[PDB]
């Protein structure tokens, strides 16, 4: 419907562990969205909550925000990772 | 420059695997258009550094080597090959008689090293080519042989309108997708988000719900492609009649 930039994107584990099948994606999708597509693919009773990274930046906005900061081969399948994020002291 | 030794040899052995899967085609081709107009088809080669990742690089030249030489054996009519990615290129036109040579040729030109696979630039470009050539002279054919994978860089609407245009430019399209069955994921496992609401949990479909062309045919191993083609081409011929 829309004519923004879609691709191909492949979760995967700080010890760089896949985690599902490659997906589809729009470009501006977001940190909150990639963690309800994470939820699906752990299918745990209570998710954790999750920061995703691609190519050690972290996807703070925007995946699209993020790649405008690299220089990236669009032909090739995006690793994106995941990490828990942490929890502070007392 | 004179290296192309290199690309004669390389079709030739491609030749020696492909010859009686060409006959079939051929055959099989022959039973169904019998059931004075001129055809025009054309052969599109996805030349993008992804079929390389994804392993379909022998596939592309097989499908090429098996389809062109079939539809030479059968005399249907004239054969263009296309390559696109980055840019589109005329490697063979429509007036020009296809070849053993003109096989090589293409060899030696598809390196799979473009860094865009811009389907919808291609689409727009061979409607003017088809065009061109439908008032010089008939029914018109495009195949297109590539992964199928990574299509959406140029926007979604813009891809499904390119496809939609070559419809009313009265263009039969049919999409060879190539899956190698070694290959990490096939194409019928990568999945697609819809999303729906605040916070809500996201519906998980298949890549392939969206994929922009409604004629295609999977294609994992070659020896498959003249029973599997050659089925598919029965809708392009009814529909001409
Ligand atoms: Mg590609």
């Amino acid at each position: 419907a829309r004519d923004v930039q879609r691709l191909l994107v492949q979760f995967q584990d700080e010890g760089g562990q896949l985690l599902g099948s490659p997906f589809d994606v729009p470009v501006d999708i977001t940190p909150d969205r990639l963690q309800l597509v994470c939820n699906a693919l752990l299918a745990q009773e209570d998710p954790l909550p999750l920061a995703f990274f691609v190519h050690d930046a972290e996807i703070v906005s925007s995946l699209g925000k993020t790649l405008e900061s690299q220089a990236v081969e669009t032909e090739k399948v995006l690793d994106i990772i995941y990490q828990p994020q942490a929890i502070f002291r007392v | 420059p004179e290296e192309e030794k290199v690309a004669a040899e390389m079709w030739q052995s491609y030749l020696i695997l492909t010859a009686p899967l060409s006959q079939r085609l051929c055959e099989e081709l022959r039973l169904i258009l019998e059931g004075k107009r001129q055809y025009q088809i054309c052969l599109a080669i996805d030349d993008s550094s992804s079929m390389v990742d994804n392993h379909t690089k022998q596939l592309a030249f097989e499908s090429l080597a098996v389809i062109g030489n079939a539809l030479t054996l059968l005399e249907v009519g004239q054969i263009a090959v296309c390559s696109f990615g980055e840019s589109v290129k005329l490697l063979h036109p429509f007036h020009e008689q296809f070849s053993d040579y003109s096989g090589s040729q293409i060899l030696r030109l598809c390196k799979f090293q473009q860094k865009k696979t811009k389907i919808a630039q291609f689409l727009e470009s061979v409607a003017n080519m088809f065009a061109a050539a439908q008032q010089l002279s008939t029914a018109q054919l495009l195949l297109v042989v590539s992964d199928g994978r990574g299509l959406f860089l140029e926007g979604k609407e813009r891809v499904l309108a390119a496809v939609q245009a070559a419809r009313n430019a009265n263009i039969f399209v049919i999409f060879v997708v190539l899956d190698n069955p070694s290959s990490r994921d096939s194409i019928l496992d990568i999945k697609v988000p819809i999303f729906k609401g605040p916070g809500e949990m996201p519906e998980i479909r298949s890549y392939m719900e969206e994929f922009p062309f409604p004629y295609y045919i999977i294609l994992r191993d070659v020896n498959a492609l003249p029973e599997t083609l050659s089925d598919a081409l029965r809708q392009w011929f009814e529909l001409v009649t």
